[PDB]
């Protein structure tokens, strides 16, 4: 059910760059999807992936929010969403973390506890963008079920690499694989990749095969992924 | 000394489905291709 | 049966890399019309390999 992608993976951040591609085909732009072991319950050192603005993600550690998150104190204690809702934040300090929230724009979203049947506990949480509150539920209840199926499937895929430390060796590209792959991220089609380097079509599936094997990978929308979450392009 | 017809069936697999019933046409190319460079990279050993 | 069919893919492969190394100076040098060879030579060699192990059982 084209779930399978997952559990193919090169890695840690192929397996990343997958899950942000599905959660993306649903009609999500932001996502995370964190992971601990079985009884270790301090949130930071956690297995933390995704496409969450690294500002806010690098400000929600060093401000421990996970111990006044409502949603991960949910998925401590429950097996069901919870959706972010204003009334999840009731103490002075949810407030303030859920204004700072929506500023990292993460208005609208909910997120899905995580239970491995070895005793992982994590959370997987994706975030919509609409222009209201009543526009984003009816869009969650009509993706709820398969994101009720892909929650399930990204923690038995995901409990098997998270705690693998597999040291990945660097991945260096041309001057023109990035440029070319630059395009392919944005989702230029191939030939139209051709007429704006002035190049044959085939130079640059040449080029994007090249690609995919520099990151180890097999799809060529999962490796324009993983350069932007590396830096490499824009 | 590893088994990588796995990726190579299973890409043709793919390959052979996709055009089954006679869209993701470069996408089930773009896995045969990479697994079969995976594997022709690895043959040459020694 | 037939292990003939892997050094097929090999040499298709050998031949993309060295389109590889002689691109990855400057696309100048090589001849446009090689890139497609090592294109179409690498998937007709990996589609008559993979249509060998389903036949397999
Ligand atoms: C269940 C433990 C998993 C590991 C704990 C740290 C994971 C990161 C916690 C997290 O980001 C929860 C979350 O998704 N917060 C969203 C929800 C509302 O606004 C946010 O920042």
């Amino acid at each position: 059910d084209g779930f399978l992608e997952l559990e193919r993976s090169s890695g840690k951040l192929e397996w990343s760059a997958i899950l942000q591609k599905m959660a993306s085909d649903l009609g999500f732009s932001k996502i995370l999807f964190g992971l601990l072991p079985k009884d270790s319950q301090d949130y930071e050192n956690a297995f933390i992936v995704g496409n969450y603005p690294a500002a806010w993600r690098e400000h929600y550690d060093r401000a421990g929010y996970a111990r006044v998150d409502p949603t991960v104190s949910h998925c401590t204690q429950s097996v069901l969403p919870i959706f972010w809702e204003p009334s999840i934040y009731q103490t002075r300090k949810q407030h303030e973390f859920f204004e700072e929230a929506s500023a990292a724009g993460l208005v609208y979203g909910l997120t899905m506890p995580l239970h491995g049947a070895r005793g992982e506990l994590g959370a997987l949480s994706l975030s919509v963008e609409a222009e209201n509150r009543a526009e984003a539920n009816r869009f969650m209840e009509s993706v709820l079920p398969t994101l009720w199926m892909l929650k399930d499937y990204a923690l038995q895929s995901g409990a098997g690499l998270a705690f693998e430390h597999p040291v990945s060796k660097p991945v260096v590209l041309t001057s023109r694989e990035k440029e070319v792959l630059q395009w392919c991220a944005i989702g230029k089609t191939s030939w139209e990749i051709s007429v704006i380097c002035n190049c044959s079509e085939a130079n640059v599936n040449f080029h994007m095969g090249n690609i995919r094997r520099k990151f180890g990978v097999t799809s060529r929308r999962v490796a324009a992924i993983m350069a932007v979450n590396l830096g490499l392009i824009t | 000394l590893k088994p990588l017809l796995d990726n190579l069936r299973n890409a043709t697999e793919f390959w052979n489905l996709v055009k089954e019933a006679s869209r993701s046409y470069r996408d089930a190319l773009d896995w045969l291709e990479s697994a079969a460079l995976a594997l022709g990279d690895a043959l040459i050993a020694q």
